[PDB]
């Protein structure tokens, strides 16, 4: 057997997957999650695929840092993964523009709050509800020169020129964050 | 598209691309400037990845740049939610759920046991005490 | 013990004072009425071997009280691979020459079988060791019994996490570390043979034993205990076997 290797963390509104390699050759795979001083727990039993779904164990608390080590069958060899703390490390999806409504002289761009694998109650929980304040939303928009805005909510009500039309793209942004501080630019809409 | 003489009339976004397929010729004509014409390409050429319906037994497709999320029905998880959370009652998952020991089986649902002092109750996996001070037990605080 | 606190009386029942001579030895744990378990390093130097002590029920080496219970130790069993003076196979299972009496102090800690242990115990993060050890390096040993909760570790990362030293003995598949490396908190010397104790599921199992270790709570180094899951069979057969003549005996191992 051969340890696995290239451990890496692909997480998206914490849809988190750990994924290695290399492509099993008479070997199998098992994956083991915990939190620094919590119980180490079993995941993808035996598995030939160099990919595990880690996303249950770690919706349970996206504050929490997580190791997680993938070990190797024909103690046994294995090897670890990167620490993962998903509240500060999830990618925060490409946002979509629900809507704009015009009232004059101002516009109401409205960002859809996308909602994220953490359940709670029954329920899969926004990324407002996760970041709370932690999230803000930047619109980069035009008169159809480069105008920006940022919200702390999921909205922007902006001036534009009677007559004139425009554009719009957000991004969703975590200002404290170091890393994954912001998704990639929502598609194109304009009035 | 670019049906005869259409290409007289001005652009519009609506109808060369909302309501047709519009090449990034006729996206670049909308909006001229360059950095706009590839913001909304990106976007408006990515193709949507949900369409094969890779996410399995009910989960919801989220689309998203060359790429997908899968939104699990709760006894279900996986990038494409095709593990089922009820076929995992083997021993090295979570001993079992047994009390104490646990024993895989060749087809059939694992079996629980218990350490000696100790019976199995009828549930199949939980252990109760059989004598006045079964081991790893702590007195003072039962 | 080193960075640990007293255990509350009775709450480290299986808990086994070794004396030799009337003197402080090492520590044990019961396992059953009749037998102990502790390690085999502790009789590296015994001469009166019929002058060996097991007390239970024990806790303030200062202060006598009706929860104390004597036995001599009838057979000193320890395996025929272990070598004095080294580290490997430091396991041995006392025969007490009359079965101790159960009690609210006196508990013995659970055998687990093999499997269980190697699939299930050994991945509880968390277990406890404790002893009247020293609680410095060097230092002098306790008059109450300590207890310390320390992290387990897979050798693989107890290696890599432990700072090589003047060619140390080697950690084996029979053997596996716990602790911490910051020099906070571990197991030490005088602790030697007691147990390290693991919680499941509302009870709790004998998943080690205080082996050895670079000095106690040494920056950069754990502390190591018998890998007792390797051994399951070996004490079973053996509490199963009828009394030898001597007090010593080697037993084959496997
Ligand atoms: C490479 C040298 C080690 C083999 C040696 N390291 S040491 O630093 O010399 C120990 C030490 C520490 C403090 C004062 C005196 C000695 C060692 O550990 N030797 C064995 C006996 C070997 C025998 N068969 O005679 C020993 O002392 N075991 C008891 C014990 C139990 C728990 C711990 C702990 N949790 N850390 C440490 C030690
Ligand atoms: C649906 O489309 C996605 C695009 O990435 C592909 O990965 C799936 O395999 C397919 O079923
Ligand atoms: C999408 O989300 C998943 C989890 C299920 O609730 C589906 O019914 C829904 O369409
Ligand atoms: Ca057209
Ligand atoms: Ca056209
Ligand atoms: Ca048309
Ligand atoms: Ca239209
Ligand atoms: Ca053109
Ligand atoms: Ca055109
Ligand atoms: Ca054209
Ligand atoms: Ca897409
Ligand atoms: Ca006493």
């Amino acid at each position: 057997t051969v340890a696995a290797y290239n451990l890496t963390w692909k997480s998206t509104n914490f849809k988190t997957i750990l994924e290695w390699e290399p492509k099993p050759v008479n070997q199998v795979y098992t994956v083991q999650i915990s939190t620094k001083s919590g119980d180490w727990k079993s995941k993808c039993f035996y598995t030939t695929d160099t990919e595990c779904d880690l996303t249950d164990e770690i919706v349970k608390d996206v504050k929490q840092t997580y190791l997680a080590r993938v070990f190797s069958y024909p103690e046994p060899l294995y090897e670890n993964s990167p620490e993962f703390t998903p509240y500060l490390e999830t990618n925060l999806g490409q946002p979509t523009i629900q809507s704009f409504e015009q009232v004059g002289t101002k516009v109401n761009v409205t960002v859809e709050d996308e909602r994220t694998l953490v359940r709670r109650n029954n329920t899969f929980l926004s990324l407002r509800d996760v970041f709370g304040k932690d999230l803000i939303y930047t619109l980069y928009y035009w008169k159809s020169g480069k105008k920006t805005a940022k919200t702390n909510t999921n909205e922007f009500l902006i001036d534009v020129d009677k007559g004139e039309n425009y554009c719009f793209s957000v991004q969703a942004v975590i200002p404290s964050r170091t890393v994954n501080r912001k998704s990639t630019d929502s598609p194109v809409e304009c009035m | 598209a670019n049906a005869f003489l259409e290409e007289l009339r001005p652009g519009s976004l609506e109808r060369e691309c909302k309501e047709e397929q519009c090449s990034f010729e006729e996206a670049r004509e909308i909006f001229k400037d360059a950095e706009r014409t590839k913001l909304f390409w990106i976007s408006y050429s990515d193709g949507d990845q949900c369409a094969s319906s890779p996410c399995q037994n009910g989960g919801s497709c989220k689309d998203q740049l060359q790429s997908y999320i899968c939104f699990c029905l709760p006894a279900f998880e996986g990038r494409n939610c095709e593990t089922h959370k009820d076929d995992q009652l083997i021993c090295v998952n979570e001993n079992g759920g047994c009390e104490q020991y646990c024993s895989d089986h060749t087809g059939t649902k694992r079996s629980c046991r218990c350490h000696e002092g100790y019976s199995l109750l009828a549930d199949g996996v939980s252990c109760t005490p059989t004598v006045e001070y079964p081991c790893g037990k702590i007195p003072i605080l039962e | 013990i080193v960075g640990g606190k007293v255990c509350p009386k009775g709450e480290c029942p299986w808990q086994v004072l070794l004396l030799v001579n009337g003197a402080q030895l090492c520590g044990g744990t019961l396992i059953n009425t009749i037998w102990v378990v502790s390690a085999a390093h502790c009789f590296d130097k015994i001469k009166n071997w019929r002058n060996l002590i097991a007390v239970l029920g024990e806790h303030d080496l200062s202060e006598h009280d009706g929860d104390e219970q004597s036995r001599r130790v009838a057979q000193v069993i320890i395996p025929s691979t272990y070598v004095p003076g080294t580290t490997n196979h430091d396991i041995a299972l006392l025969r007490l020459h009359q079965p101790v009496v159960l009690t609210d102090h006196v508990v013995p800690l659970c055998l687990p079988e093999r499997t269980f242990s190697e699939r299930t115990l050994a991945f509880v993060r968390f277990s406890l060791v404790s002893g009247w050890g020293q609680l410095l390096d060097r230092g002098a040993t306790a008059l109450e019994l300590m207890v310390l909760n320390v992290p387990r570790l897979m050798t693989q990362d107890c290696l890599q996490q432990s700072r090589k030293v003047g060619d140390s003995p080697n950690i084996t598949e029979y053997m596996f570390c716990a602790g911490y490396s910051d020099g906070s908190k571990d197991s030490c010397k005088g602790d030697s043979g007691g147990p390290h104790a693991t919680h499941y599921r509302g009870t709790w199992y004998l998943t080690g034993i205080v082996s050895w270790g670079q000095g106690c709570a040494t920056v950069g180094h754990f502390g190591v205990y018998t890998r007792v899951s390797q051994y399951i069979e070996w004490l079973q057969k053996l509490m199963r076997s009828e009394p030898r003549p001597g007090v010593l005996l080697r037993a084959p191992f496997p």
